[PDB]
């Protein structure tokens, strides 16, 4: 179990850790989050009480260092930082844990939700999508745009997701125009899986990370990327059997965890209706189709 | 964006553009089998690719052999159209290639767009106009060359005959769309109008009769009357 301590909480803010969240009052004596499960990435995130604009947060992995938050009154946000000094930090955390000034990562032991949403998400891949090599953790917010969004403006603050575009030369083999546009298996399996991602695990990891950035920060370009990566699989007639079974589990837990009141903006009608009812894989997503029908039959 | 009443004069400016109509590419007669079921038999078709400024018509004849052993033909027809239009553009010299292609049916947008990925600078556009180019097979010389074809074949025509020696492109296109709209609503009557006076002939190198300016005014009037009536004879007014 690991700990991300907080120097203080000078402004009223809603703090999330993974799918959990709690309200902190202005200058409330809040000094961090303990009992964080080791072995998974995590995201700490923030929504100020006064400017519901800008959800922002930090992806991190406690195996990669000792991380903590401190409010910067100049830039006006809670910043994650790394502490080089290991016993100064263990001093800080122990003193805090003794004054019981920390919240406990509130995992139900039966609950595998976080594992299921982050199964293929690795910090190394996150750090390639969110480029900032001087830090072991990654900042994301509501307003950041993707590489592909920039193409159609500040690259230092971009989300460098893999560009997918169904009406592109990368996607359509000269001479197979109709074949490749109606059956994307070429683009999925040869171009993306074999060529770009190398394996389905790295593909699933980017899919999962895009979903989580859409859900936690309302990042529109991430939502576009999540839907694109689903649509590429569902529109391929030939998908490895293990990928299809795993996709069903992945999507299931994403739809399960989505706020019931955010389904209007974060879910794309066209993509989901094609994937569950028209595409090659209309019959290979039983768990995802079942939960989508019982929980969002309006969309459909 | 889409082409409509409001940007109609863009057709006659000096940017090369083509209309592409696919309505006559896949043509069938539907009949009964000995068992009493229904089968289609395909007949030859054509892509109707038209430069509205110059009257140049690229009539790509689609031979029935194209369809042998293929499934979902009406879908394939749209992709076959797009393959042939892309081949046509690649065959033209660069200074003759269009800057825009306007498809008369919106289902041709993605097929053409994907076949033209090599031509990022050629804009593929739909239209809100209900153009009557389906009636091109009511022009006898065009129908004849399509039905007689024994193999794939491109045939070049000027759909305006010599009209551009006396009228503008705008005026020539309006005459053409009036003639085709009339042939589309009531072919027999339209064809009667065009041939009633045996002394006016169709030149061997033309599609339409050799009308004087005064005779075109009378003809065009008769075509308008026809279109309004058939619209009465249809909705009773
Ligand atoms: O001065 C650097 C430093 C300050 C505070 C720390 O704990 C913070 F989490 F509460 C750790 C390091």
């Amino acid at each position: 179990m690991n700990t991300v301590p907080f120097t203080s909480a000078p402004i009223e803010v809603t703090i999330g850790i993974d799918q959990y969240s709690f309200n902190v009052k202005e200058n409330q004596p809040f000094h961090g989050i303990k009992d964080i499960p080791i072995g998974h990435v995590h995201v700490i995130h923030f929504q100020h009480a006064d400017n519901s604009s800008m959800r922002y947060g930090y992806w991190f992995d406690c195996r990669m260092g000792n991380f903590y938050i401190q409010y910067d009154p100049k830039d006006g946000l809670y910043k994650m930082m790394e502490e080089r000094d290991g016993a100064k930090f263990e001093n800080i955390v122990h003193n805090f844990k003794e004054r019981q000034m920390m919240v406990s990562y509130p995992k139900i032991d039966e609950d595998d939700t976080w594992y299921n949403l982050t199964e293929f998400v690795q910090m190394d891949k996150i750090r390639k999508i969110v480029r900032k090599d001087e830090n072991q953790f990654s900042y994301v917010d509501s307003s950041m745009t993707t590489v592909q969004e920039n193409e159609l403006s500040d690259p230092a603050h971009s989300l460098n997701y893999t560009v997918i575009n169904f009406k592109s030369r990368e996607a359509i083999r000269p001479g197979h125009e109709m074949e490749d546009f109606l059956d994307k298996s070429y683009y999925l399996n040869t171009v993306m899986l074999q060529g770009i991602f190398k394996n389905s695990s790295n593909y699933f990891g980017e899919l999962q990370f895009a979903f989580l950035n859409a859900m936690f920060f309302g990042n529109y370009g991430s939502s576009l990327q999540w839907h694109a990566m689903i649509e590429l699989i569902c529109s391929s007639a030939t998908v490895p059997k293990h990928m299809l079974d795993k996709l069903d589990e992945i999507l299931y837990y994403q739809i399960k965890t989505l706020p019931e009141q955010y389904s209007d903006i974060l879910l794309n009608e066209r993509v989901w209706n094609i994937c569950l009812y028209s595409s090659f894989q209309k019959n290979s997503l039983h768990n995802t189709e079942k939960i989508m029908e019982n929980k969002y039959p309006e969309l459909l | 964006g889409a082409m409509n009443s409001s940007n109609y004069a863009e057709l006659f400016n000096n940017d090369i553009k083509l209309f592409v109509d696919d309505t006559n590419v896949y043509r069938v007669t539907v009949h009964k089998t000995f068992e009493g079921n229904v089968a289609t038999k395909a007949i030859n078709g054509c892509i109707f690719t038209l430069n509205p400024k110059t009257g140049h018509l690229f009539l790509k004849i689609i031979h029935t052999s194209v369809w042998a052993g293929q499934k979902r033909l009406s879908q394939l027809a749209k992709w076959k159209t797009a393959e042939e239009v892309s081949a046509l553009v690649r065959s033209l010299p660069k200074e003759e290639q269009p800057k825009q292609i306007i498809v008369t049916r919106k289902a041709m947008l993605d097929p053409l767009e994907v076949h033209m990925l090599d031509f990022p600078n050629i804009a593929i556009r739909p239209t809100e106009l209900r153009l009557p180019f389906s009636a091109a097979m009511s022009i006898d010389k065009l129908s004849d060359v399509v039905m007689k074809a024994t193999e794939p074949q491109m045939v070049l025509f000027n759909i305006y005959d010599d009209w551009l020696d006396r009228i503008s492109s705008y005026t020539a296109f309006s005459r053409l769309t009036l003639l085709l709209r009339a042939l589309k609503t009531n072919e027999e009557s339209a064809k009667m109008i065009l041939l009633s006076d045996p002394t006016i002939t169709i030149k061997s190198y033309h599609l339409w009769p050799s009308f004087t300016d005064e005779q075109w005014i009378t003809i065009e009037s008769q075509m308008r009357d026809l279109i309004l009536t058939e619209y009465g004879r249809k909705y009773n007014v």
